[PDB]
Formats: C-alpha cells, structure tokens, sequence
C-alpha cells in the first residue's frame, strides 16, 4: 500500500492548510497598519509643546506630564467639527477619556534611627500591601478617594517595572475641551501628582466608522522609587459587530469547518491512541500532532471565552456619556493572536513530513534526522557556555551598561553580537578590566572554535550518509 | 564654564525643599603640581597628554 | 587641597564666588575632584558619585 | 572539427555581446540623474512656506496639501531647474460616494456616512457643487486617455474629476483659490494626481512629471511622486548614427539567431529543453524580441510631441511615452543580465574552470533540493513574524516586507529596538530561535553539500586523469 492510504491522509491535510491560510489572510488585513500608523503618530510623534521638543515617546520628569497631559494630549483629542468629537474627521470618540493613579502611603518603609534626623519620610516601592488607601489633599470627588479593583472592572496590566494593580484614584473626564482643560487645571492646583504616585494610567477608544475597527488607546507611565518616569502605550485594533458584509459569513464558515477539522484529527488521533500501538512517542510526527491539536483548542476555547463576551458593548450603548470598559478584550485579541500566530507556524511546520517524493529529497531528510541525535549533545554543552557568559555579563556589566541591564537582555545582547551588530565601545567605559578581556575571549571561543563544530558534525554526517546510500548500489 | 555649570546645575540638585537626602556635604580636593604647563601649539591635542 | 563647599546655598555659593575671583582654579591645577554622596531609604542603597 | 565549430560560434558570440554592450552603454548619459535630481530637489524638498518646513515629503493633513499647491508648487513650476514648460499641468481627482456601507443598526443613530476604501463600484459618478464645468462633473475614462496607477494603497481608475489649468501663474493661483473656496477636496476623496511636463532648452531632455496625493479611509495624506526624463530626439551626431548601425547589426543577429534556433528546433522534435543552455539562448531570443518591439512601438509615435514646442494651449498626454520607456528600460537591463550570464560554456577550455563547472553541474540538484526545505522554513518565520509583528513595527506591514526584513537580518542588520517592545514575549523568542536555526543549521547544509561535492568531483576527475 503506502500510496492509497496516503493519498487521503495528504488531501486531508491540503484543505487544512488552505482553511487556516484563509482564515490568516483574513485576521490581518492591510488597513490596520496605517489605523494604527497615524493614531499613534498623533500622540507619540509630537512635541508637547511648540517651543520644546521633548514629546510622550521621551518624557523625563514630573513636570514634563503636566506639560503634556494640558497639551499635545487635549489638542489630539477634540478637533472643531467644520457634541461630538472625530479626531480624523473619520475616527470618533466614544465615550470619554479617564485618568487614573495609583501611590503608596507615607512612611512605608523604616529607616535608621542615627540618620533619621535629616530623613523625614520615605516612599516604599510599589506593593499591594504598601498600597495608600486614605483620603488625601480635598476630600471632594473620586479623584481623591480609593476605590477597590472590583468597583473599576479593572485588572493587573504587568508594567516594565512590576505589575500594577486595577485600583487607585481615577477620574473621568468632559467630552468638551472646555471642561476637560478646567478639571486638568484643577487637578494640578491642589497637588495631585505627589512625591508617593508610582504609576499614571490615561485610557481611551475610538471607533472610525468607515471600516469596522474599533481601537482601544491605553498610556502607562511609572515612576520609580529611585526618581525618572518611564512611559509606555498601547494601541489595540478590536473588532466586535462582525457581522456585516458577506465576507464576514465566508469567515464564519470557514471557522465552522476549522472546528470540524480539528474535531475529526482529535478523534482521529484518540483512535489511534487507543485502539492502536500504546507509548507512540519515539516518532517526533505524533508529539507534533498533539501540539497542534492542544493549540487549537485552546484558541477555540479562548474565542468562545471572548467573543461570546461583548455586553459591556451593549451597556455602552445604553447611555454613551461614561467610560466603555474595554481593556479586557484587548487583553484577550492580543492572547489570541500569541497562539494562532504559532499554531500556523506548526501546521507550516509539520508539511515536512510529506516531501519524500524522489531520491534526493529522501537523501537530505535521511541527513538532516541523523545528524540530530548526536547534535543534542553539543547543542547543551555550548548553551551551558552560552549561559555562563550570559551570567558573567550580568553580574559584572549588569549595572551600567543597561544592554545587559537584565538575563534576557543579555543573552540577546550575546545573539545580536553572534550576528555582528553590537560593538564594545561603550563596554570600555563601563569597565577597562574585565571589559575588553570577556568581549575578545567570547568573540573568541564562541566565534572560532565552539560555533565550528556545528559545520563539523553536519558536514561528516552527511558525507557519511551519501557514502552509505551510494554502496548501497554496489550489492544491488 | 565650570563655576557656571555648578552654580546652575549641581547646587539647586544638593539644596532644595526636599530635593534628594544627600547624606553628606562635596569636597573639592584638588592639585596642583608645581611645575607650570604651557599651551600646546594650535591644535586641540597632538597625541597625549 | 580640599574645600568643603559650605552647608546652605547661599554661603556655599557666596564662598565658590569667593574662591572663584580670587583664582583658586587657574593655574596648574591638575585635577578638580568633585565627589559628593548619594543615599535612597527607599531600597537602602548608597551611591558614590 | 570541434575546435573550428567552437571558436566560431565563440567568436559570433563575443561580436554580439560587445554589440550590446556598446548599445546599452550608449543610451546613458550622466546628465539624465543631474536633471532627475535637481527636480525632485526643486520641488519635493522646498518649504511649502517661508515659515514652515512641511514640504510634499512630510504632508500630514488635507490642509498642507492647500498650500503645497499655492506654494512650492507654483514658484517650481513658474520659476524665476532653468526649465521652461510646455502645455498645461492638469489637476484630477477621484471620489467615493456617500452610504457605502451597511452601518450597524445598533449606532446607526450617532453616525450618519461613510466614504468607504477607493473601489470600482463604490466610485462616485454623480455631480457635486457648483455645476460649473469638467471640475464638478464625472468623466468617463474612454472620454479621457486614462489608465490604472498601482498607488500605495491601491490601484485607481483613469476617470474622475479633472481640470486643466492655465499657462501663466495668475490665472493658475485664481483656480486653484477658486477650487478651495468652495469644497472641492471633500471628505470623499480619496485620491488626487497633478500632472505636466518640461522641455528644458538648455539640455535636450523632456521631462513628465506626476505628483500624487492618497486620503486613505481612516484619515491622513500619502505623498508619491514620478519623475520621467526622455531624449526623443536622437538624430544629432555621428555617433547616433554609429549607435542606429549598432541597432540594425543587432536586429540581424538576432534574425540569424532566431532562424538558428528554429531550424534546430525543427531537427530535434524534443528532448532539446534539458540541456539547460537552449533553454536560456530562448530566453534571451525572446526578452530580444521584446525589447525590439516595444523599441519599434515606442519610436512610431515621437512626432506627437513635436507639435507642442510650438506653445499650444492643451495637456499634452504623455503617460505612455513614459512607461514604455520604464518598461524597455527594464528589459534592456535584463536581456544584458541573461546574456552575460550565458557566457559561463565558453569558460571551460581549463583545467581548474573545468573541475568548477562540473562541480557546480553536479551539485546543482543537491541544492535545488535543499532550497525547498530552507525556503519552507523562512516562509514559515515570514508568516509568524507577519501575524505578530504585522501592525506595529512598520517592517513587517506587508509580507513581502517579511521576507525582505529576514533577508537582511541574515546580512546582520538587525535593529530589535523595536521588535522586543512591540511584544515583549513571543518577539524575543522569535529572535533567538530564527538565529539559532539559521547562521548554525541551515546556513551549515549548502557548504556542506558544496564542500562534499568538491572533493567527490576532485577525486574522480584526477582518477580519470590518471586513468
Ligand atoms: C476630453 C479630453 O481631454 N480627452 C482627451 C482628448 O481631448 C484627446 O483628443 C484624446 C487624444 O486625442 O485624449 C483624451
Ligand atoms: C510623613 O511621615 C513623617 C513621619 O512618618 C512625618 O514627618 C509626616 O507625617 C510626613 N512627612 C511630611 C513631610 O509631611
Ligand atoms: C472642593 O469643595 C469645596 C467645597 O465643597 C469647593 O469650594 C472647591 O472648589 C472644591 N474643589 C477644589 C478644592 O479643588
Ligand atoms: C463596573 O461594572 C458595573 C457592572 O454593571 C457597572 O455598573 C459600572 O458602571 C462599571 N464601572 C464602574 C466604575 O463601576
Ligand atoms: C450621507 O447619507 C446619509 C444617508 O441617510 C445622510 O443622512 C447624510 O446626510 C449624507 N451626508 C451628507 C453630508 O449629506
Ligand atoms: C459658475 O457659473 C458660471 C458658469 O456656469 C461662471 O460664470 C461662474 O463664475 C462660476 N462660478 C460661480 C461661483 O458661479
């Protein structure tokens, strides 16, 4: 046989390929790119004022986000229609804007007592349980007063620093610059941003009626313990009323069938399981399949969770004068993306296994499975180096250099060098000792002898193995 | 430019309302060498000090 | 040759003015050496600076 | 018998190959950057006021457009680079109509319009203002020489809603003041070409030039340009007429070639598309004949523009002069490629050239192989990167914008100041894994083969030798 069985067992897969290249074709779109291109533009790219140059993207003091949040912030989001307010003239503000801080309570932390004549208080870092919870400054409105993560619908956002709670003081604001401009202004009066904030929040959304993508707008800023401001933004192109054009049911049904065809592999893969050969693991074609299967379903598991989730929609709808609680979808398009993107990478992946259709192609594959068991080995041994120079760099230059500022970070810094994209001349500067020394005995070892012996392995073994397949033409 | 740059920049960082807790006043340790330079020929540096 | 750059801003602006005029750092004067402290409760680490 | 046959067929070659190569050579004059530069210079990177610095490049709002076309535009055009102008500039626009869509009922109540994204059957057909004349009336695009662009977004029609301007600069600015005091760019554009030409005495060298300017649906301005300089006269000096004998010598070789190349065809029925250097010399006889009609093409038609030096007062249409042009430059280029390329059988009368050949003619599978498993891989990557980093970076926006991306990360270019902050997860792992599996595995299996196969082919041809 091998033909007849195959031969379904192929066409089966084909189709599967093409469902999931539709449905990728479909996701991503080209309009998203330059949605997203000018909304952030708007408010990252442009000075905060016309007489500095210092614009969100590059903020460097608490004063500069006063500056900006009475500035470039209003004038990008209220534009005079030649009420309502369309950024683009096509975008449109739904709902308004709402600001958000979150601080720690005085006297956090203890001090010692033979210097505690000149140190009066201290900020304690930010944590859940040094978390202020008292009524400062004019005990007015929502603005300075607590209130719990469950009376916001909030959730952790996981910084650069840490991850920021849900809670904290919040304020809504006008729909009408007018008024948005006065509580601004009230707002820095009586001092709200004090030496105990850690962290500063500015949310959003716009719908841009033309196509159908909504786009949620989130701004972080945080301010460290040890002084400095560190911003971040986020801008997440949602879609939520689907159903409109015949695309949109062409799509439906290309994801019915995508359910139908990872149902008929899973039950095609417990069948086998089951009724067939137990501990088929020592093929690396059968640990591929349950990968992929896993994968899928939880990308369908996640689409249910969320799509079938849209009433906070319906409730904006209702009365459109408050804030519409989106962040969670955001959250959850962006998880979603994370695991599609992989699992076609997977399927792509797994089309190796059909190439076999003539002697060369047999040949290379034959080389290329060979020459991986007794690759494993060194792979280890040349990560354990890789990891020992990684640790080294972090612990010598990892205070001052800020490329291997973290693990990660170094080990990247050691890939980018391995491609020849990073040069020491500011490692001198960090340190003239043990500076010029790790970079000559990396670039050294790991340049011209360690990174030779992956040519040297995969050269022999498939020199041994066209020997092997051309004597076995000598006895036939 | 120095004593501008001082003047400007380091001691409203050193003084303030609460501006930092230094822990501990500068010093300004200095030498002086004794043996008078002179001014290299026009040119920035021609190979080192 | 160290100077101790007063307490409050004021004098210790007064006395680097003082300094100043009356040519402390014209001549020779190899080095300047200015090195003060730095101190934060908040993580309990100190700074040489 | 071989050595005569050889060094003939040699020797024809190497007097077609020069032939082309004095052609080709003669076409490029220097001046031809000189005057492209300077026009771009003059009127794409002039500030389009005295006191601002936004010039065509750097566009940002349907507003800047409104004064590009009252400043930077009319001193370049009516200047004081020592060009003169030559018929009329004329200025077109493409709208989409009203109620494109099928709104949401739930908000249909807050919004009220769209101008959907530019379409064929979402084009607005309808008059709009002041009936005036050809600026507020539709105009099919058989009644005017129109055809497609291929903009940045997409491709537009040749139709819309077009206007001719006048030679002189006051009645020109009075238009176009005319044009924005009423509202002519609406939010329903969604596409605007500006057109002319310059004859530029002082050089012989016509030049066409088109401007465009794309309001895509979510807001802001897409700026794109198009400059084309011609030499149409070409009957001057000696050395045109050494360049036309150059051109009918290289029409007869390539009869003579042709007629070879049937002849042998008619002999051999099949089995003569394997040899691999008959499937390219049909290659280049075809680029070949190509190339010389689209000459013949684009030289019966050149009186045209004759009659404009006499200062009529109409446009003169020269979009097809142009992209002829564009279109034999781009197969000259590559005819003069292949041919060159061709030369590699010629090259095997040594010892050491010899061995080369026959190494790269059995290796050649091998590699053709392996570059279908390579190639899976980096499509594979292409798409990952494209569905993660496909929003945000501005490098991977398209996918072939992927592709080229990893291609030049594999020449070390590499900039992940962007790629580790536009996903923090999932981007770094993409990194480090697309290096691990590139510069130590599959960039390690070509050289493998190539240095495998040397070695085989060494040893058998001395054996052979020695035999
Ligand atoms: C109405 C208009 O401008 N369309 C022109 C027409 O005038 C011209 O006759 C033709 C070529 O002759 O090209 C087109
Ligand atoms: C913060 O607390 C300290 C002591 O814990 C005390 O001086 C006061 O309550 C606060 N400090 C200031 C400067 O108000
Ligand atoms: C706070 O409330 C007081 C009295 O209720 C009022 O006078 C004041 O304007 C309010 N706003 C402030 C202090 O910012
Ligand atoms: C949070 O969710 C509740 C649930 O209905 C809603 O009433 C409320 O408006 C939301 N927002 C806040 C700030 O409570
Ligand atoms: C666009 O069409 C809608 C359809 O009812 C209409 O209400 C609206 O007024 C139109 N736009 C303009 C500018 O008239
Ligand atoms: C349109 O009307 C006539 C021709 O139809 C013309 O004289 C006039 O100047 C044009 N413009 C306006 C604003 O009427």
């Amino acid at each position: 046989k091998y033909l007849k069985s195959v031969l379904r067992e192929l066409v089966t897969y084909l189709l599967f390929l093409i469902v999931l290249c539709i449905l990728t074709y479909g996701m991503m779109s080209s309009n998203v790119y330059y949605y997203t291109r000018m909304m952030s533009q708007l408010f990252l790219d442009t000075p905060v004022s016309k007489t500095e140059k210092t614009n969100f993207k590059t903020l460097s003091s608490m004063e500069d986000f006063w500056k900006f949040t009475e500035g470039s912030l209003l004038d990008g989001l209220y534009w005079k229609m030649q009420n309502r307010s369309f950024i683009f003239y096509e975008n449109l503000l739904l709902g308004v804007p709402r600001i958000r801080q979150l601080r720690v309570r005085n006297g956090s932390c203890s001090i010692p007592q033979d210097l505690r004549d000149e140190i009066k208080e201290c900020y304690d870092v930010y944590s859940v349980s040094s978390e202020d919870r008292a009524p400062f400054g004019p005990r007015n409105g929502t603005a300075w007063i607590y209130t719990s993560e469950k009376d916001l619908n909030g959730s952790s956002h996981w910084g650069i620093i840490a991850t920021y709670s849900g809670a904290g003081y919040y304020l809504d604001l006008s729909r009408t610059r007018e008024e948005t401009a006065a509580q601004v202004a009230s707002l820095k009066k009586n001092v709200w941003l004090d030496r105990g904030t850690r962290a500063t929040f500015i949310d959003f959304s716009v719908y841009n009626a033309n196509i159908n993508l909504f786009c949620v707008v989130r701004l972080l800023v945080e301010f460290p313990a040890t002084g400095g401001v560190i911003p971040s933004w986020q801008f997440q192109p949602l879609k939520l009323i689907r159903y409109v054009t015949t695309f949109d049911f062409f799509l439906a049904a290309c994801e019915i069938i995508f359910c139908f065809f990872i149902f008929y592999y899973v039950v095609e893969e417990i069948l086998e399981i089951r009724i067939h050969k137990l501990h088929y693991f020592r093929s690396f074609w059968n640990c591929l399949d349950v990968v992929i299967v896993v994968l899928s379903v939880v990308a369908i598991g996640i689409n249910i969770y969320r799509t079938s989730n849209v009433e906070v929609l319906l409730q904006f709808l209702e009365d459109q004068n408050t804030f519409p609680n989106f962040e969670h979808l955001a959250y959850w398009q962006i998880q979603f993306n994370n695991i599609a993107a992989v699992t076609v990478f997977f399927v792509w992946i797994k089309l190796f296994k059909f190439i076999n259709f003539n002697r060369t192609m047999s040949q290379l594959s034959t080389t290329m499975s060979r020459c991986a068991k007794d690759l494993f080995g060194f792979a280890i041994m040349f990560f354990i180096i890789f990891l020992a120079y990684a640790q080294l760099a972090y612990l010598v230059f990892g205070t001052q250099v800020d490329d291997f500022s973290t693990f990660q970070e170094c080990i990247f810094t050691q890939f980018r060098i391995i491609l020849g994209d990073i040069n020491f001349a500011e490692i001198e500067e960090a340190n003239r000792v043990l500076g010029p020394i790790y970079f000559t005995t990396f670039v050294f070892f790991m340049f011209f002898i360690l990174l030779n012996m992956f040519l040297a392995i995969i050269n022999d073994t498939y020199s041994e193995v066209k020997s092997d397949l051309a004597q076995q033409k000598a006895e036939m | 430019e120095l004593w501008p740059w001082m003047a400007h920049v380091l001691l409203p960082y050193v003084h303030g309302n609460q501006s930092s807790p230094e822990l501990g006043p500068p010093r300004l340790r200095q030498v002086r060498l004794q043996e008078a330079l002179y001014p290299d020929p026009p040119g920035p540096r021609v190979h080192t000090c | 040759y160290v100077q101790e750059l007063g307490l409050s801003l004021e004098e210790s602006r007064d006395r680097l003015r003082f300094l100043q005029l009356h040519n402390w750092l014209d001549n020779r004067s190899r080095a300047v050496f200015l090195e003060l402290t730095r101190y934060s409760p908040a993580v309990g680490l100190h700074a040489a600076v």
